[PDB]
């Protein structure tokens, strides 16, 4: 389909017992990490409870030790039961909007109004559409409509006519009619009317009638955020601009109109709010203004729960002059608690490779599968992780069926990792270009 | 001042001339249409010859006739003089035919 093969693919879930809130050693798609993904199904849980907010959560731990696998497990075991917005701290600095703007329009994408309504939804296959069309229009006509179990007709009103003649509704077209509205979508054409679509390419599908009564009421549940609210109040077309961006700074007094509605419509019991997650990714490329910011927008009652990861160590922190672990100032990570990622053993990188070469289709010997487990010692889960892709593109160079030790050796050949790089530009210091710009193009 | 013969005197010189006669008595060139018409919605750019809609009057014309007779029955039957829509209705029923 349009989802292709990528790095988090074969991530399923977070992989815990549901009963215990127990890791199991491997399961829906993760290996190891066990205290991490224990701890993050801790707060998965306080997730899905809502009773708490704004509460802050560090993943912290080296690069490739499975932080965002552990957002991806979070993200896939929520579903669409609840928000979960992610930002790349690089995202908000906009230049249609300050920082903090950015940051409050994504806290506020992370509560959900959810809304429950109903209309009758009339469904069938068109028997008959006769309108008179009397010099004008739509005087008067008629709709004969059946399912499986009924046939029914209808006299209709003139804007009904209108909608009909405007979608160029035919006989044996199965539409539905939402009647409040009044729109009319063409589900398809019934098969057994084929002979008729005289246009219609061959491409064509078709459909079996619809089944039951030709009326019912059909009951949607919505989930709105607090941000897309926000955002239709701007402007007279405010929903327009959450696809094109073009929000401006919105006005603080929308949004505290807004906070008090959605209070009243909880009150009534009209809408129910569901507070999501926000996942800040690589937090470390915030700035101190966007750090005192967050501060005290999670003491706001209608704050998500905040999650975020980092690479860094005792780093620079960003518009400032000074350093503090992970890049975050100290002020910030007394409001956070932390979730450490540890490295793994070679056999839960055997076990990775294995995933990921499920994910992938792709046929590992078990010779193959050893070696790649020795080059991820040596180089990195991420990188043999990048050779079983080339590896399976090697082989099937040669035609073979299963990758071999020696497709994972033209891999490892032909493409170098990051300490053999970094060992060839510290050879070639001559010849690429210093951080003096100095550089030496003779032989 | 014209003559006027009685209700029913000229039925039955119709009668007699009808019985009489064996050319068709629908019209051939609405009939070509009402065929093609109900062929369409079975299969478009079909054709017919001649000869097999000329066929499919004789068919249809006899099946009327052949049904008129045996409604004039059910008429009679109820002691009238004038078939009405419940003696074809009761004819074709009792043919299995309704
Ligand atoms: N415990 C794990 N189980 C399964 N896959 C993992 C695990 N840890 C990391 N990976 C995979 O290895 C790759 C690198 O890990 P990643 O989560 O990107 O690390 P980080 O985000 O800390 O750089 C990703 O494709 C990820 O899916």
């Amino acid at each position: 389909g349009l989802n292709l093969i990528a790095a988090h693919s074969h991530i399923r879930g977070l992989g815990v017992d549901a009963d215990t809130l127990e890791p199991r050693p491997s399961s829906q798609g993760l290996v190891g990490q066990e205290k991490a993904r224990k701890a993050a199904a801790v707060v998965l849980e306080m997730i899905k409870q809502g009773k708490i907010a704004g509460r802050a959560v560090l993943i912290a731990g080296p690069p490739s030790t499975g932080k965002t696998a552990i957002a991806m497990g979070m993200a896939q075991s929520l579903g669409q039961d609840v928000p979960f917005t992610t930002l790349a701290a690089s995202e908000i600095f906009s230049l249609e909007m300050s920082k903090t703007e950015a940051l409050t329009q994504a806290f506020r994408k992370s509560i959900g109004v959810r809304i429950k309504e109903e209309s009758e939804i009339m469904e069938g296959e068109v028997v008959e559409i006769q309108i008179d069309r009397s010099t004008g229009g739509a005087k008067q006509g008629k709709l004969t409509i059946k399912t499986t179990d009924m046939e029914a007709i209808y006299d209709m009103g003139s804007k009904m006519i209108d909608a009909m003649t405007k979608e160029r509704v035919m006989a044996g077209d199965i539409i539905s009619i939402d009647k409040s509205s009044g729109k009319i979508t063409k589900l398809g054409r019934s098969y057994a009317r084929s002979r008729d679509y005289d246009a219609m390419g061959v491409d064509t599908k078709f459909l079996q009638c619809p089944e039951g009564e030709l009326q019912k009421r059909k009951e949607v549940v919505h989930t709105v955020s607090l941000h897309e609210i926000d955002v239709i109040n701007s402007r007279t077309q405010g929903f327009l601009a959450l696809f094109s961006g073009d929000t401006g700074e919105i006005r603080s007094e929308i949004r505290d109109q807004i906070n008090t509605k959605v209070a009243e419509w909880k009150e009534e019991g009209k809408a129910e709010i569901v507070p999501g997650v926000l996942f800040i990714d690589e937090v470390h490329m915030l700035d101190i203004e966007c750090f005192s910011y967050i501060n005290r927008a999670l003491e706001s009652d209608l704050a998500p729960i905040v999650i975020m990861a980092s690479n860094r160590g005792v780093s620079r922190i960003r518009g400032t002059d000074y350093k503090s672990p992970h890049g975050l100032p100290l002020d910030f990570l007394d409001r956070v608690v932390i979730i450490n990622t540890h490295p793994y053993t070679p056999d839960e990188l055997r076990q990775i490779l294995s995933i990921r070469a499920q994910e992938e289709e792709v046929d590992l010997t078990p010779d193959a599968l050893a070696l790649l487990t020795k080059i991820g010692q040596e180089a990195g889960l991420r990188y043999a992780s990048n050779l079983i892709t080339t590896s399976q593109l090697i082989a099937a160079k040669r035609r073979a069926k299963q990758v071999g030790v020696e497709d994972v050796q033209r891999s490892f050949k032909l493409f170098y990792d990051p300490a053999r790089s970094v060992r060839f530009v510290q050879e070639s210091e001559k010849r690429l270009i210093g951080n003096d710009g100095v550089v030496d193009f003779s032989y | 001042k014209p003559h006027r013969y009685r209700p029913g005197t000229v039925a039955l010189r119709e009668i007699r001339r009808y019985q009489k006669s064996t050319e068709l008595l629908i019209r051939k060139l609405p009939f070509q249409r009402l065929v093609r018409e109900i062929a369409q919605d079975f299969k478009t750019d079909l054709r017919f010859q001649s000869s097999a809609v000329m066929a499919l009057q004789e068919a249809c014309e006899a099946y009327l006739v052949g049904l008129f007779e045996d409604t004039n029955l059910c008429a009679i039957h109820a002691k009238r003089v004038t078939i009405m829509p419940k003696d074809i209705q009761l004819a074709r029923r009792i043919r299995g035919e309704r």
